[PDB]
């Protein structure tokens, strides 16, 4: 027991292996090969002890090995440890198992002061066992008939207080004014002041009465997060019986077991799934501890869900290169290796559909040319007060964003620089709309 | 009256903006072609506007690199059907999706 | 003919009584305000009369203590929509309910 039986510098990973990257720094004095070897051991076999039983098995086959050590640029005591795991260690189509194995124990191990899971390469043999998105980008655009432009959303406020009927009152106003989605807030489950069978039924009327008046398909992500899985399926089946197209779930707080059961219920029943990344900043935020959100985005694309919050837009989450890095991984089918965007591995998804990139949290009308240049067309833009905060109401507010979005698209197509000519793509649009002309005066500038 | 917003019936994309000039159609068509997509013209009676399949005209312009033909194939569909919407589409063969979809003529 | 009662189509409250005088609207509005409720004006086409949501005008008068403004905001909704019902509502914020709900103008 001293390791360097897990430090294989000559090994060439198979195409069936599951690779991983760790940004690590260990105790003072111990060489890097030993401390990365300890990460190799404690995340697979966590050994060698001395037992009679550990000789009943060929343990050189199930061992995880560290084949490369690289230095973090800009830091000295840290390093990158690339570790390879055999495909036999994991259950097929189980993402609850792949994290329980990797991050289940190594984070408590004592010799490491700092450890961060940065990336994972999944092999094509593992990807094909997982369910994946229930629909994807190209199937959602088919079912909703929305082409050539990003989608628009709003989150109903006040979060706390509205009855089932006043809720549907405010849902009806934002939809009938230009948006195509509204959102249940993450808190809204089934509170005493608004039970869920009363919210579900009055929203179903506000959606169906705005779909007919505008002549466009509209929706509202109803929150089917619950305390039990029997309760979650019950809300999902209520929502499908009311004829609704889309629902919502919280995968970090409700768990991957529930998220994957819901994601495969949506394929047999033809529903869409919107995912909220609640309690992500507890894990992902600090730059030396925990998991990067990139890895929790890959696990989400593997488990299910057609849209995922990426946020956060004030004025954005901020670098842009890191964000554009895992937006590629949510959407593309093959992603090369680029260190600037923090992709440590070449990742191939084959034919697995992409996931919509939802931008959120505090957008206003002057942010459109920067959110169309950065995110592209396979994005959803969700404001909370951008729609509701308009001096004339919630329908005149939605009518101002839908005019400023379609003016930024049609100027991107025609070869103009949207993120650079933003003021004449907007002031020349307000000449033909008094709803936007007053919105540009409020949220100046 | 201000501010009393009235719900308006629209098509979908570019519906909230005024009708496009001839010069705007040029640049949208040029963008559609420069992405490598295939143009495609449709039309319906404005009452059947929410059908899942409109009506072709005539076949998608597979591998057409000239926008001076599509601006003349749009007045033909319009003159032949002067009470129809005239849509303009951009077929993407690798993704099996549509990169563009906006009504050009509204239906006299 | 007596006594042959004919079923009549009504709205709901105060529907069986004759249309209200201007002075009656004063006292109902004054009662609505004196309970602490918020006035709210709606209208629909008399055919869409059984919709669950009518149409606002323009925003609920949150914290308005003057009934000389609401009697003038009722002729505005009527003149702007001379073929609509004009309802008068009283929003209760603590109970999340409506303490009043009666049609004022019937739709010319
Ligand atoms: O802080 C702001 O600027 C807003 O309140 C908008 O103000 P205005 O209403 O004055 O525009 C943001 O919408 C919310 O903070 C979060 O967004 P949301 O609630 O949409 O998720
Ligand atoms: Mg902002």
């Amino acid at each position: 027991e001293y390791r360097d039986t897990y430090w294989t510098p000559d090994y060439v990973p198979l195409d069936t292996d599951l690779l991983a990257c760790f940004k690590c720094t260990g105790q003072e004095g111990v060489p890097k090969e030993e401390v990365a070897a300890a990460v190799a051991a404690e995340s697979s076999t966590g050994t060698w002890s001395t037992v009679w039983s550990e000789l009943l098995v060929d343990l050189d086959f199930y061992k995880g090995r560290c084949y490369r050590i690289e230095d973090v640029p800009g830091d000295k005591e840290a390093f990158y440890a690339f570790i390879a795991y055999p495909l036999d260690l994991f259950e097929e189509g189980s993402v609850t198992n792949v994290l329980t194995s990797l991050v289940g124990n190594v984070f408590g191990f004592k010799a490491l002061r700092h450890l961060r899971l940065e990336d994972i390469r999944f092999p094509m043999a593992f990807i094909k066992t997982c369910p994946g998105p229930p629909n994807g980008i190209c199937v959602e655009r088919d079912r909703m008939n929305k082409y050539g432009r990003p989608l628009l959303g709003c989150t109903i406020k006040p979060k706390l207080g509205l009855s089932g009927k006043n809720y549907g009152r405010v849902v009806y106003e934002c939809l009938r004014g230009g948006l195509d989605f509204t959102k249940d807030d993450e808190n809204i489950n089934s509170q005493p002041f608004q039970r869920w069978q009363n919210r579900f039924e009055f929203v179903a009327e506000a959606v169906a009465l705005a779909q007919q008046e505008t002549g466009e398909k509209k929706g509202h992500y109803l929150n089917c997060t619950a305390a039990t899985p029997e309760e979650m399926y019950e809300r999902a089946e209520f929502a499908k019986e009311l004829g609704q197209p889309i629902i919502m779930h919280d995968y970090i707080t409700g768990g991957f077991t529930a998220n994957t059961g819901l994601s495969k219920w949506c394929r047999k029943n033809g529903m869409l799934l919107h995912i909220h990344r609640a309690m992500h900043a507890v894990i992902d935020r600090h730059p030396k501890h925990g998991i990067h959100f990139r890895v929790l985005a890959k696990c989400l694309r593997l488990s299910g869900g057609d849209q995922l919050h990426t946020g956060t837009v004030v004025g954005k989450l901020e670098d842009r290169q890191t964000t554009l890095g895992f937006i590629d991984q949510l959407r593309e089918s093959f992603i090369p290796e680029d260190r600037s965007r923090g992709n440590f591995f070449d990742q191939d998804w084959g034919s697995m559909p992409g996931v919509f990139a939802v931008a959120s949290g505090g957008i206003h009308v002057w942010h459109m040319p920067a959110l169309v240049a950065i995110f592209g067309d396979d994005s959803v833009l969700q404001f909370g007060g951008g729609t509701h905060g308009h001096p004339w109401g919630s329908a005149a507010g939605a009518a101002a964003n839908r005019v400023a979005l379609e003016a930024c698209v049609k100027a991107r197509n025609a070869g103009r620089e949207i993120e650079k000519e933003s003021r004449d793509i907007l002031m020349e649009a307000a000449k033909h709309s008094p709803e936007l002309a007053i919105a540009l005066e409020t949220w100046k500038e | 009256t201000v501010g009393d917003y009235q719900t308006v019936a629209t098509l979908e994309t570019f519906g909230f903006l005024p009708p496009m000039t001839q010069d705007e159609i040029y640049d949208q068509i040029a963008y559609i072609i420069a992405q490598g997509w295939s143009p495609l013209i449709e039309h319906v009676h404005p009452s059947r506007s929410m059908a899942t399949y409109w009506s072709y005209w005539k076949l998608p312009f597979f591998g057409e690199k000239d926008l001076g033909v599509i601006v003349s194939e749009l007045e033909a569909c319009h003159r032949a059907y002067p009470d129809h919407h005239v849509r303009l589409v951009g077929y993407d063969a690798y993704t099996q999706s549509q990169g563009a979809c906006f009504v050009v003529f509204e239906g006299r």
